[PDB]
């Protein structure tokens, strides 16, 4: 048959995740994208990243560690 | 193939107010590759970055380097495990002495436990292990380039997360008991995604069962790679419509809560009916204190019908079934909820996500290459209160 008993374990919690346990992430690639003002000003894309809330940002990647801050380029 | 690129103030900037106008925590990565003569970290441009954030009054978290594993590979530069402990104790000492004296602080980001990576992780926490808040570490279960649909659909496959996850935690029990440990970047398949496959429907087994593993297993968040980005394993596709991956992450948001429990199928033979009970979201207003939420994945080529144990075979349940939008099948970047294609409203509207109430004492259909949610009303679990 394709019927299927569950069993349950119910006594106690055997873990707690945050409650920003789904997070996402911004890859650090994006950050040399022309265009990543238009992108991340998108207020259709914050709409969507409103959904996931609470959760962490995260911005990082391989680019990571070839990155480097310029406090001129304005 | 890497090369040295700068950002300004206004990137800072349109990434913070990103996250600060979206309700998101910011994560922000520094460069470990900047070195002194003697292969120390150099944190003289972090000292920039720092100081910036600080004088626009930004609360962000930090890390320090991604995959330091790789750097020999990546920057034919080798730094162990002991040097980046060192290396993260100098960034602690910096944020202690900057405006938000208690940011937190992850690391190291490194990747999947190969004896090479277990070796750098060990060593890692023995010399900087106590400046950490959570240990960080990195998975893909396949290699975009090669990835084929039968991969997706493979409980062989999904199982290997299963080893990973116990060797971190053995690494992580032998260096510092008790830390908390995080997937800091995950997803489907690297090289940027398997082409149609990582952004479609398919992508949501590896996803709903890394979540129901990874919380079952003890780690306490879990990073999706990517929100929003060029990669095919994007929640977003650049022209900011959601693929099915985001329909599944906002259910599993709106009805998972933080408890964790167990559920099985009888018979053992856990193989193709994947089985993840928590407590429900509290701050869902349909339901209330007790209430549990089962999630199931189906990977056999058939329904099955899933019976719930007493004390809850007479309970309402309240369905959240996903399956594909044709003609694409398991291929298809739409997404229909109980036979309902989710679609923003408008730009600044999501769609509410409407529950099929089922019959009490019914077994819960889960149709072939399926994922489904099912919330227990009134389940009045004790653990869940
Ligand atoms: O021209 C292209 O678009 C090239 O795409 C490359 O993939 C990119 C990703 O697109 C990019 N992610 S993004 O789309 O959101 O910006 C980024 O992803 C990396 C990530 O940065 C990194 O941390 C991760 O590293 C590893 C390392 C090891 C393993 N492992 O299990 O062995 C897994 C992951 O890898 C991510 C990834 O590969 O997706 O950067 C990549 C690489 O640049 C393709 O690599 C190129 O073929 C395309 O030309
Ligand atoms: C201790 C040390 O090596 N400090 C260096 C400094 O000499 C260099 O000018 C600066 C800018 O890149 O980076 C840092
Ligand atoms: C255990 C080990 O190898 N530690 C080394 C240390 O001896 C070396 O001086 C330093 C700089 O490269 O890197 C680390
Ligand atoms: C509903 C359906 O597609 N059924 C197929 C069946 O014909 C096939 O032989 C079996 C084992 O491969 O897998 C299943
Ligand atoms: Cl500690």
């Amino acid at each position: 048959q394709d019927v299927v008993d569950l069993d349950f374990f119910t006594q106690e919690p055997l873990h707690l995740v945050s409650p920003s346990f789904l997070s996402v992430t911004i890859d650090a690639n994006l950050a040399t994208d022309p265009r990543f003002l238009i992108l991340l000003g998108s207020p259709k894309l914050r709409t969507l990243a409103r959904g996931l809330s609470p959760a962490y940002l995260r911005f990082g990647g391989t680019k990571t560690d070839f990155l480097i801050f310029d406090p001129k380029k304005e | 193939k890497f090369k040295n690129s700068t950002y300004s103030r206004s990137s800072v900037d349109v990434l913070y107010t990103f996250a600060n106008c979206s309700g998101l925590d910011l994560i922000f990565g520094l460069n470990a590759l900047l070195r002194t003569a003697d292969l120390q970290w150099n944190s003289s441009n972090a000292q920039l970055l720092l100081d910036y954030c600080s004088s626009k009054g930004y609360n962000i978290s930090w890390e320090l380097g991604n995959e330091p594993n790789s750097f020999l590979k990546k920057a034919d530069i080798f730094i162990n495990g002991s040097q980046l402990g060192e290396d993260f104790i100098q960034l602690h000492k910096l944020l202690r002495k900057s405006t938000f004296k208690n940011a937190k602080l992850y690391g190291p980001d490194v990747g999947q436990p190969r004896r090479k990576t277990a070796k750098m992780l060990k060593s890692f926490l023995k010399a900087g292990g106590e400046v950490i808040d959570s240990v960080t570490w990195h998975h893909y279960y396949l290699n975009g380039r090669t990835a084929t649909r039968e991969d997706f659909l493979n409980p062989d496959v999904l199982d290997i997360f299963i080893s990973s996850v116990q060797k971190v935690f053995q690494v992580v029990e032998s260096t510092r008991p008790g830390k908390k440990v995080w997937l800091g970047e995950t997803s489907s398949a690297y090289g940027g995604g398997a082409p149609l496959l990582s952004d479609t429907f398919a992508a949501g087994f590896m996803w709903l069962d890394k979540l129901g593993l990874s919380a079952r297993m003890g780690i306490e968040v879990v990073m999706r790679q990517v929100f929003f980005g060029a990669g095919n394993y994007h929640l977003v596709d650049e022209n900011f419509d959601p693929l099915p991956d985001y329909w599944l992450s906002l259910l599993f948001k709106k009805l998972v809560g933080t408890k964790v429990l167990m559920a099985s199928v009888q018979g053992s033979k856990r193989r193709k009916l994947r089985v993840y009970l928590h407590c429900t979201n509290t701050d869902n207003p349909r339901y209330k204190e007790g209430d549990l939420t089962l999630y199931a994945i189906n990977l056999h080529n058939v329904t099955k019908y899933l019976r719930l144990p007493y004390p809850f075979s007479n309970k309402q349940v309240d369905k959240y079934l996903l399956r594909p939008l044709g003609p694409h099948g398991l291929l298809s970047k739409s997404v229909q909820l109980n036979g309902l294609t989710l679609k923003m409203v408008d730009d600044q509207t999501l769609p509410p996500l409407m529950e099929k109430p089922l019959r009490p004492g019914s077994s819960l259909g889960l149709p072939a290459f399926s994922y489904s949610f099912f919330v227990i009303r009134n389940a009045k679990v004790a653990a869940c209160i």
